[PDB]
RNA sequence: AGGAAUUCCCAGUAAGUGCGGGUCAUAAGCUUGCGUUGAUUAAGUCCCUGCCCUUUACACACCGCCCGU
C-alpha cells in the first residue's frame, strides 16, 4: 500500500489514556477531500506534515 | 447513517434546535468528502426539503 | 553471527543459616522456607545449573558462537564469559554463585580477565542492534522447527525460562514459539536449541 | 556574495527530497552560515530550534556524547574533519550527504507505551517531523560515538563512515538498524 | 613530493629533505606499490597479506581495508575516476574495488603465474591493463566479464605503461622492450634491446616524445618515441629498480637494489 | 524397533559413615576418600544423574521407544522402567539409589509395578534377538552421521560411558563410532542420540 | 569505571576548568566569592501518586436543581 502524506488541520488535545500522545485531525494531500483523526508522538503544531505508511487505521474505533 | 436518522428526527419535530446544531456541524467538517460520494445525493435531498420547511 | 541465550526467572538468591551464607535450596533450607510463609519448591537453582551445563559444553560455545545471559527473579543481570567452565557438581556451584552474588564479579584463577560479572538492567541494552529476539514456550499451539528460524548471518536472541511453572513474558520478545509438542526441561530446550544452530552454521 | 560552509562547501545545490522535513531542516540561503558556531538562544522557545542550522545542531548533539561537556571548538573541528573525509571518500557535497542521512535515519512511526508492573502493552503511533529530525541526529551521534570507542580510529572517521552509510541507506550503520527495528516493532503492534 | 616504498615502510619525502617528512610503518611484514591519486590526497598500498589499504597523506591508520585476496598483493592503482581501485595479487586474480562502498565490484581470473604489474588509463575509466610472469599481458577493459585483447611477450613481464595519446602500450620483458599499437589489435611496432640485463622499470617523461627505461645493469636509456632510437644514456652506481620523474623533468629519482 | 542405551562404568555405590548409609560422593565424603589411598574425583554419580533425566524426559521415552540399562563399576546391572521418574534434585536422587542397592528393588508408591531392580550379569542375555551393538567414544578419528546409523525397524543398542576418565571397552559391542570432533559430556551425547533417533521414527 | 534500590535536576540551567578571601556566627583534607567554556529533551495532561478549593456584578451569548445518614 503506497505511502501517504497528510496535513494537520486541528490539534485536539493530549490523550492521557494512551501515553501522552496528541490526537490531531489530518487531511490527505490528495484531492479526495478526506479527513481522519490520528495519534501523533512528539511536539506537533498546526500545518505540520505527517507520513502515514498505512492510512486506513482510525485512532478512535470500536 | 446519522444523516438518515437526523432526517427522521426533524420530521417528528422533536428537539429540532439540538439536532440542527449537530447536523450543521457535521456538514461543514465533512463538506469535501460528502460532495464526492454520489450515494449521499438522495440523502440531502430529503434533508434539504425537511430542514427549511420545519425551521 | 552469534547465538544469545537469556535465562529468565532464575531462582538464585543467598540466605544465611547459623554463621554461614549459602544459596537458597528447596530441600536443604526446608525449615526456613516454611518460616515467613515462602512457597516451598520455588528455590530451584538446579534448573539454572543444569541448563548452563548443556549450553557451555555445546560445540557452538566451543566454536565461539554462543553468549549466555542470566536474569534472576530478584532482577539481577549476570553476564557469562564463554571462556568460563561452570562447576559441574552442585555444592561448589553454590559456592560460585554465593561468591558472585556478594562480590558482584568473579575473576579467573588462570587469567586476568573477568569470568562472571553483574551488569546493568535491562538486558535489552546489551544485545547487538538489529538482532532477532525470540521467546520459547510450550503453550504455543504451533510447533516451529528450529532449523527454519536460524538466520544466515545475523545474531539472534532466544529466551528460555528457568522455572518449573509459569510462562515466559518479557518486554523485548516479539514472537513466542514452540519447538515441540511436549513439555521439555529447560536444560533439554537449550541442548535442542544449540544443536540445530551448529549444523546450519557448519559446526559439526 | 556566496556563503559557503567552512569556506568551501556550497549550500545552493543542496536540496531536500522529503516534503515533510523541508520546514525542519535549516540549510537553505537564509540559514547559510560560514561556521556552525553562532552563540544563539534556540532553546528559549518551543519549536525555535527548528530555525537553527542543522550543522550547528549536529555540533551541539555531538558535544553531549562521550565528551566533557562544553568543548564546542573541538566538536567544530571534528565536524570539519569529518566533512573533509566525506568529500575525499565520496566526492560529493557533504551537506547533501548529511541531509540524506538525516532523511533516511528518521523513523516514521513509533510505539507509544502502556506499562504496568506485570507486563507492558503497545500501540503504534505517528512521529512528528521535529522528533524525526531530533531522533535521527541522536541516532547518528550515538552510532558514531559507539563506533569510535575502544578502537584505533578517531571520531572523525567513524562519524564520516556513519553519515556515508546512512545516506547510502546500507544496513551497516547503527541508525538504520535502530530505525528498522523500531518500525518493525510498531508494525507488529498495529 | 615522492613516496618511496621499501621493506615494511612507506616513506614520504619532499624536495631535498634527506629525512622523510612522513612515514607509514604499520605493515606486518612488507609493503608493495605505493601510488598517489590524481588529487594527491590519498594513496593506495599493498602487503604480503593481501589486503589493499587506502591511506590519507596526513593520517596514521588506513581509511579502508580490502580483504579479498588470499596471498601477497603487489600491484594496485586508481582509475580515471578517483573513486575506484584496481588491484592484482599473487593468487592469479585481479580485482576491481569501490572506495565508498568498501566492497569488491568485480573479479577476473585469467592468469597462470604471479601477477605483479597493473596500469590504468587516465582517459577512459574501467580501461586497465595488467601484467604477470606468465609471459602474457591481458587488457581487462570496457564493460565486460572477459578480456577483450591479449598480448604475448617472450619473457616474464616486469613493467607495462600506457602512452596517453594514440593507444600505445609499452611492455618490458628481460632485455626486450616492445611497443604495441591499439589502432589495430596486437600490432608490435618496435621491439628494442639496448640493455645487457633485465629491464626493470619503464617511465614516461612530461613530454610525450621522451621515454625513459631503467634496467638491472646500472644504466638508464632515454629514447625518442618518434624515431624509437636511443638519444641519451645515464650511468649509476647500482641497479635501477625504481625510476621516477617530477613535473616537467625537474627531479629524477632512482631507487637501487641496495637501500 | 526400540533404542536401548547402556550406561557402563557408572560410579554408584553405598558407603558407611557413622551409623547411616550414604551414596559415595566425592565432595561430601572427601575425608574417607583420602583414607585408604583411593583416588579422589573418580566417584562421580552426578554423571549418571543428569544423563537419566534427559533420557527419561526425551520424547521417545514417552513414545515407548527407549530403554536404559545401567552397568556400574561394581559390576552391578540395573534396569529402569520407562514409567520411572528420576528426581530432578541430586539429594533426593541419592535416597533412591541407597534404597535401591540394599533392598535390590524399587516399587511404585501407588502400585506393585516394578520400577527399579537389579538383574543378572551379563546384560547381553537380556538383549533382543536381531540387534546390533554400537559403542560411542570421541577417540574414533572418523565421525559418523548419527542419522545414518538408525535401523528402520530393528532394535539397536548404544553403550555410553558414565565414568569420569577412560574409554569404552566391552566385549559384546560390534563397532565403534564417534559423533563429534569435540570432547563432549556423557550427558550431551545422550541428548544428541535421542534427538537424532527422534526424526527418523516420526515422533515430533 | 562501580549491581539491587534510591536521590536530584529546565537556560547561561546540567557538567568541566582556574583564580581569590577567611570577613565579630559557622568554616581547615574544609567554607564562601569571582571569572572561563557551555549542552540533550520538554513548554502538556490528570492515566498512577498526591495537594488546594467548590456543588446557591442577571450586557449579548450560553446554561437550567449534587446525593445520603
Ligand atoms: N516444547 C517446548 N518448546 C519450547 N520451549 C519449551 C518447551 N517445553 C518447555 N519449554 C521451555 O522450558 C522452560 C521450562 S519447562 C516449563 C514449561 C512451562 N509450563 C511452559 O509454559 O512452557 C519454559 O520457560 C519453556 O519456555
Ligand atoms: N564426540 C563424542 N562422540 C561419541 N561419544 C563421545 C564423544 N565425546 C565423549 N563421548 C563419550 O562420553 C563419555 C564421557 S566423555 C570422557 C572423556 C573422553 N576424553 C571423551 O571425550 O570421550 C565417554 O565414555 C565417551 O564415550
Ligand atoms: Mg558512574
Ligand atoms: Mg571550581
Amino acid at each position: 500500500q503506497p505511502i501517504k502524506l497528510a496535513r494537520v488541520t486541528k490539534v485536539l488535545g493530549r490523550t492521557g489514556s494512551q501515553g501522552q500522545c496528541t490526537q490531531v485531525r489530518v487531511e490527505f494531500m490528495d484531492d479526495t477531500s478526506r479527513s481522519i483523526i490520528r495519534n501523533v508522538k512528539g511536539p506537533v503544531r498546526e500545518g505540520d506534515v505527517l507520513t502515514l505508511l498505512e492510512s486506513e487505521r482510525e485512532a478512535r474505533r470500536l | 447513517d446519522i444523516l438518515k436518522l437526523f432526517n427522521e428526527f426533524i420530521q417528528l419535530g422533536s428537539d429540532v434546535e439540538l439536532i440542527c446544531r449537530c447536523l450543521f456541524f457535521l456538514l461543514r467538517i465533512h463538506f469535501g468528502q460528502i460532495t464526492s460520494n454520489q450515494m449521499l445525493v438522495p440523502v440531502i435531498e430529503k434533508l434539504r426539503e425537511t430542514t427549511i420547511s420545519k425551521v | 553471527r552469534r547465538l544469545i541465550v537469556v535465562l529468565e526467572g532464575a531462582s538464585l538468591e543467598t540466605v544465611k543459616v547459623g554463621k554461614t551464607y549459602e544459596l537458597l535450596n528447596c530441600d536443604k533450607h526446608k525449615s526456613i522456607l516454611l518460616k515467613n510463609g515462602r512457597d516451598p519448591g520455588e528455590a530451584r537453582p538446579d534448573i539454572t545449573h543444569q541448563s548452563l551445563l548443556m549450553l557451555m559444553d555445546s560445540p557452538l560455545n566451543r566454536a565461539g558462537l554462543l553468549q549466555v545471559y542470566i536474569h534472576t527473579q530478584k532482577n539481577v543481570l549476570i553476564e557469562v564469559n564463554p571462556q568460563t567452565r561452570i562447576p559441574r557438581t552442585f555444592d561448589r556451584f553454590c559456592g560460585l554463585m554465593v561468591q558472585l552474588l556478594h562480590k558482584l564479579s568473579v575473576r579467573a584463577a588462570d587469567g586476568p580477565q573477568k569470568l562472571l560479572k553483574v551488569i546493568k538492567n535491562p538486558v535489552s541494552d546489551h544485545f547487538p542492534v538489529g538482532c532477532m529476539k525470540v521467546g520459547t514456550s510450550f503453550s504455543i499451539p504451533v510447533v516451529s522447527d528450529v532449523r527454519e528460524l536460524v538466520p544466515s548471518s545475523d545474531p539472534i536472541v532466544f529466551v528460555v525460562g528457568a522455572f518449573a511453572h509459569g510462562k515466559v513474558s518479557v518486554e523485548y520478545t516479539e514472537k513466542m514459539v514452540s519447538i515441540s509438542n511436549y513439555p521439555l526441561s529447560a536444560a533439554l530446550t537449550c541442548a535442542k536449541l544449540t544443536t540445530a544452530f551448529e549444523e546450519v552454521w557448519g559446526v559439526i | 556574495p556566496d556563503i559557503k560552509l567552512f569556506g568551501k562547501w556550497s549550500t545552493d545545490d543542496v536540496q531536500i527530497n522529503d516534503i515533510s522535513l523541508q520546514d525542519y531542516i535549516a540549510v537553505k540561503e537564509k540559514y547559510a552560515k560560514y561556521l556552525p558556531h553562532s552563540a544563539g538562544r534556540y532553546a528559549a522557545k518551543r519549536f525555535r530550534k527548528a530555525q537553527c542550522p542543522i550543522v550547528e545542531r549536529l555540533t551541539n548533539s555531538m558535544m553531549m556524547h562521550g565528551r566533557n561537556n562544553g568543548k564546542k571548538l573541538m566538536t567544530v573541528r571534528i565536524v570539519k574533519h569529518a566533512f573533509e573525509i566525506i568529500h575525499l571518500l565520496t566526492g560529493e557535497n557533504p551537506l547533501q550527504v548529511l541531509v540524506n542521512a538525516i532523511i533516511n535515519s528518521g523513523p516514521r512511526e513509533d510505539s507509544t507505551r502502556i506499562g504496568r508492573a506485570g507486563t507492558v502493552r503497545r500501540q503504534a503511533v505517528d512521529v512528528s517531523p521535529l522528533r524525526r529530525v531530533n531522533q535521527a541526529i541522536w541516532l547518528l551521534c550515538t552510532g558514531a560515538r559507539e563506533a569510535a570507542f575502544r578502537n584505533i580510529k578517531t571520531i572523525a572517521e567513524c562519524l564520516a563512515d556513519e553519515l556515508i552509510n546512512a545516506a547510502k541507506g546500507s544496513s551497516n550503520s547503527y541508525a538504520i538498524k535502530k530505525k528498522d527495528e523500531l518500525e518493525r516493532v510498531a508494525k507488529s503492534n498495529r | 613530493n615522492y613516496a618511496v616504498t621499501a621493506s615494511s615502510r612507506i616513506h614520504i619525502y619532499g624536495r631535498y629533505s634527506q629525512e622523510p617528512i612522513k612515514t607509514f610503518s604499520r605493515f606486518k611484514d612488507t609493503a608493495y606499490c605505493a601510488t598517489f591519486r590524481q588529487d594527491g590526497r590519498l594513496l593506495v598500498a599493498g602487503s604480503e597479506d593481501g589486503g589493499v589499504q587506502l591511506f590519507d597523506i596526513s593520517g596514521r591508520a588506513p581509511l579502508r581495508q580490502f580483504e579479498g585476496h588470499t596471498k601477497a598483493v603487489h600491484t594496485v592503482d586508481f582509475t580515471a575516476d578517483k573513486y575506484h581501485v584496481v588491484s592484482g595479487a599473487d593468487d592469479y586474480t585481479v580485482k576491481l574495488w569501490d572506495i565508498p562502498n568498501s566492497k569488491e565490484i568485480l573479479t577476473f581470473k585469467e592468469h597462470s603465474d604471479y601477477v605483479r604489474c597493473g596500469c590504468a588509463s587516465k582517459l577512459n575509466p574501467d580501461l586497465f591493463i595488467t601484467g604477470s610472469y606468465d609471459h602474457t599481458v591481458k587488457m581487462f577493459d570496457a564493460r565486460t566479464s572477459e578480456s577483450v585483447l591479449s598480448v604475448e611477450h617472450g619473457q616474464p613481464v616486469e613493467s607495462v605503461l600506457l602512452f596517453p595519446s594514440g593507444g600505445l602500450l609499452v611492455s618490458a620483458g628481460g632485455r626486450y622492450v616492445k611497443v604495441w599499437d591499439m589502432l589495430k589489435g596486437g600490432q608490435l611496432l618496435v621491439s628494442l634491446k639496448n640493455h645487457h640485463k633485465t629491464v626493470t622499470c619503464l617511465c614516461l617523461s612530461s613530454s610525450g616524445q621522451r621515454l625513459l627505461s631503467g634496467s638491472l645493469d646500472r644504466k638508464v636509456k632515454v629514447y625518442s618515441t618518434t624515431s624509437y632510437k636511443v638519444v641519451h644514456s645515464f650511468d649509476y652506481a647500482a641497479s635501477i629498480l625504481s625510476l621516477a620523474l617530477a613535473h616537467e623533468d625537474e627531479t629524477i629519482v632512482v631507487g637501487m637494489t641496495n637501500g
